[PDB]
């Protein structure tokens, strides 16, 4: 609220859809002066001086220029309507995967993870507000692809291997939640002597001490 | 005003009658011009800082040498960009905002991010992780247990080499690889030749040339004869500037399109069926090319499958 | 011959302008930097790179700073990235970010008898 009421450039994406369509007609409407080569630009000054068939010179002049002003400017409306049109899928792809939806797509919603998105009405267009999960303060870990116990590799089955320097656990990817490895959060796959960097560690069994 | 009437004082005032029909043809080329700046912007600025990759390319088998910087050529390209870009009156050509450099750097920046630090750098800070952890993530995202890359780790770092090496190899013997990028500027080449072999017609004038009816013609004679050519020059600039204003929607489509696979192919992995290649999307690496973008997909395919009784339960 | 550009800062700012001479080198002209785009007369050069402002061309741009002056554009802060074989950053902390995004939909609907 407060970025917005102190940026003037904030939307200028859709000031700049006005301000073209308002350029264009006031160009249209100005080439109503010009004389295209008659001797004036206003057709009931000709048909006040002229008789019919000087009349008609003067006139096909005018026509054909204005004319060709018209057809200049739908042209250019055209253009701009499949321009706009574009716009107008995209804000309603976004209305249906963002809005109505969690998106997995790469800065389609927003910078960051996406949560959700909320839509406000403006002029001529369309407001999202996306709100996303963006990870801070990063911390260096000793990591490992496996943990070898009992002559077997386990591997994570959710989340990473990190060591604190004496210690290893096994972690969530996206924030440092560090747990103790047991066969619970891992599985095992072969023996330890395929994986290249795999470490020696404990692999903790509830079971143990109810037994 | 150049291209219809050149250096004569009596023609741009016989062209002042039309209105503003030149304000309008300048400022749609003026448009056009302003928008392939921001297309290129949209595509490669997608990083916030400029990474560099490690003195040290230790990536667990995995090779690297043809996608980055080759630092003992003067145009600091990979290999591979260096093959691509060696395979692709009024009137004047501006030079682009973003030099070859410096689309090359936000490239290197893009590699040595998804290198280092994999998709974390799309979403914030750049989180570095072994190159092998992140194989086996992209593994884990397309439904294949991680013990699968870890226990084959060198298999796949030896295909994966290989797959790149026959890139190189098949864009140096294929004439017809970039053909797209050469379609458009064999198009806007086109379109310049066109209109200015316009200025050799008379319209039904006596001459296509102003500066010999300004010679021969008094002003009352020569005004008809000028007016035949203003006709016909305008008619013709009007349809280069149409046919341009319709080709660059056309190419800001595809400039959309190219700066949504950045985001979702090479800052992630994405879950779309061929969107980023043939097969399971693992990852892609972008590379600079004329007036373009080549992206490199890499994807996992299934072979050698065998039969088996299967049963719904147990 | 060529086009003639001006360069300035709002009105609202400061009345200082510069001058592109596009596709001519400064020695057919009559601060004087020669660019690709043309040569610039108004603007100090300087070796700092700085964001873009007023876009010139081939990566020069300019900026008001009081005078107007010309440079190469940064493309971006300058980092390396930890890149190890043995190591991971993870997050221990996270902040919930609000970001807008604005599209237009329709435009004004003209009608006009030929
Ligand atoms: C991790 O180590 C790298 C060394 O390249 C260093 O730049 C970075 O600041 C370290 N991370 C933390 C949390 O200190
Ligand atoms: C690692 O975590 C364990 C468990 O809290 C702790 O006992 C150990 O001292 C920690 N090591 C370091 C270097 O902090
Ligand atoms: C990591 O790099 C070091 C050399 O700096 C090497 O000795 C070690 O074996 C490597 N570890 C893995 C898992 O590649
Ligand atoms: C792990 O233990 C085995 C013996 O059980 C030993 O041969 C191997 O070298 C050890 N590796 C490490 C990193 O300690
Ligand atoms: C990487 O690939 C290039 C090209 O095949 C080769 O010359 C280079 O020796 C390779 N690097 C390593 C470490 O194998
Ligand atoms: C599985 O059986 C089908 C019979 O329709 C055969 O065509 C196919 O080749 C078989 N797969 C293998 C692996 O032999
Ligand atoms: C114009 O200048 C005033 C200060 O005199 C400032 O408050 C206002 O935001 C400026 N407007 C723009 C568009 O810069
Ligand atoms: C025109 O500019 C070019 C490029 O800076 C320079 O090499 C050339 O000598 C200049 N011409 C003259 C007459 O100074
Ligand atoms: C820029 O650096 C050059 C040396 O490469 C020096 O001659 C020139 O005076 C410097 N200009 C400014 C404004 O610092
Ligand atoms: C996480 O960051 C917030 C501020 O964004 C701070 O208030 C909070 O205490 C931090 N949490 C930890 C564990 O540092």
């Amino acid at each position: 609220q407060d970025s917005l009421s102190s940026t003037p450039s904030a939307l200028g994406k859709l000031q700049n859809v006005v301000n073209q369509n308002a350029q264009a007609l006031n160009t249209l409407v100005k080439q109503l002066s010009s004389n295209f080569g008659a001797i004036s630009s206003v057709l009931n000054d000709i048909l006040s001086r002229l008789d019919k068939p000087e009349a008609e010179v003067q006139i096909d002049r005018l026509i054909t220029g204005r004319l060709q002003s018209l057809q200049t400017y739908v042209t250019q409306q055209l253009i701009r309507a499949a321009e706009i049109r574009a716009s107008a899928n995209l804000a309603a792809t976004k209305m249906s995967e963002c809005v109505l939806g969690q998106s997995k797509r790469v800065d389609f919603c927003g910078k960051g993870y996406h949560l959700m998105s909320f839509p406000q009405s403006a002029p001529h267009g369309v407001v999202f507000l996306h709100v996303t999960y963006v990870p801070a303060q990063e911390k260096n870990f000793t990591t490992a692809p496996a943990i070898c116990h009992d002559g077997k590799a386990h591997f994570p089955r959710e989340g990473v291997f990190v060591s604190n320097g004496t210690h290893w656990f096994v972690t969530q990817r996206n924030f440092y939640e560090p747990q103790i490895i047991t066969t619970d959060n891992t599985f095992v796959s072969g023996n330890c002597d395929v994986v290249i960097g795999i470490v020696n560690n404990t692999v903790y069994d509830p079971l143990q001490p109810e037994l | 005003t150049m291209y219809i009437c050149g250096d004569s004082t009596e023609c741009s005032n016989l062209l002042l009658q039309y209105g503003s029909f030149c304000t309008q043809l300048n400022r749609a080329l003026t448009g056009i011009a302003v928008e392939q700046d921001k297309n290129t912007q949209e595509v490669f600025a997608q990083v916030k800082q400029i990474y560099k990759t490690p003195p040290i390319k230790d990536f667990g088998g995995f090779n690297f040498s043809q996608i980055l910087p080759d630092p003992s050529k003067p145009s600091k390209r990979s290999p591979i960009e260096d093959l691509l870009f060696n395979k692709v009156n009024g009137l004047t050509v501006l030079p682009p905002l973003l030099t070859d450099e410096m689309i090359a750097q936000y490239t290197s920046a893009l590699l040595a991010g998804t290198i280092c630090s994999g998709w974390t750098f799309g979403a914030g800070p750049a989180l570095q992780i072994p190159f092998p952890m992140q194989m086996a993530y992209r593994f884990n995202g397309i439904g294949v247990t991680q013990n699968v890359l870890y226990e084959n780790q060198k298999l796949i770092a030896n295909q994966f080499n290989s797959a790149i090496g026959k890139i190189q190899d098949s864009l140096s013997s294929t004439p017809s690889a970039l053909g797209k990028l050469q379609n458009v500027v064999n198009q806007n080449a086109q379109a310049l030749n066109t209109l200015v072999k316009q200025l050799s017609s008379n319209f039904g004038a006596i001459s296509s040339v102003l500066n010999d009816i300004l010679s021969r013609l008094d002003k009352p004679e020569a005004e008809v004869q000028i007016d035949r050519l203003i006709t016909g020059r305008l008619q013709s600039l009007q349809t280069y500037v149409t046919q341009q204003l319709i080709r660059a929607a056309e190419i800001r489509a595809s400039a959309n399109l190219a700066a949504t696979k950045m985001s979702e192919c090479v800052l992630g992995q994405s879950k779309r069926v061929d969107f980023c290649g043939k097969g399971y999307h693992l990852m892609s690496f972008p590379q600079s090319a004329p007036h373009g973008v080549v992206f490199l997909h890499v994807t996992y395919v299934p072979a050698q499958e065998k039969n088996f009784t299967t049963a719904p339960a147990i | 011959f060529g086009g003639v550009s001006v360069i300035t800062p709002g009105t609202n700012t400061s009345n200082q302008v510069a001058v592109l001479y596009q596709g001519v080198n400064c020695t057919e002209v009559p601060n004087v930097f020669q660019t690709r785009a043309g040569c610039l007369i108004g603007a100090e050069h300087v070796n700092n790179s700085y964001e873009c402002d007023i876009p010139i061309g081939a990566g020069i741009c300019a900026s008001y700073q009081q005078s107007i002056i010309a440079y190469t554009m940064s493309l971006g802060a300058e980092n390396s990235v930890a890149c190890s074989n043995n190591s991971i950053a993870i997050p221990t902390n996270f902040t919930i970010s609000v970001t807008t995004e604005i599209l237009p939909v329709s435009m004004t609907k003209t009608s006009v008898d030929c």
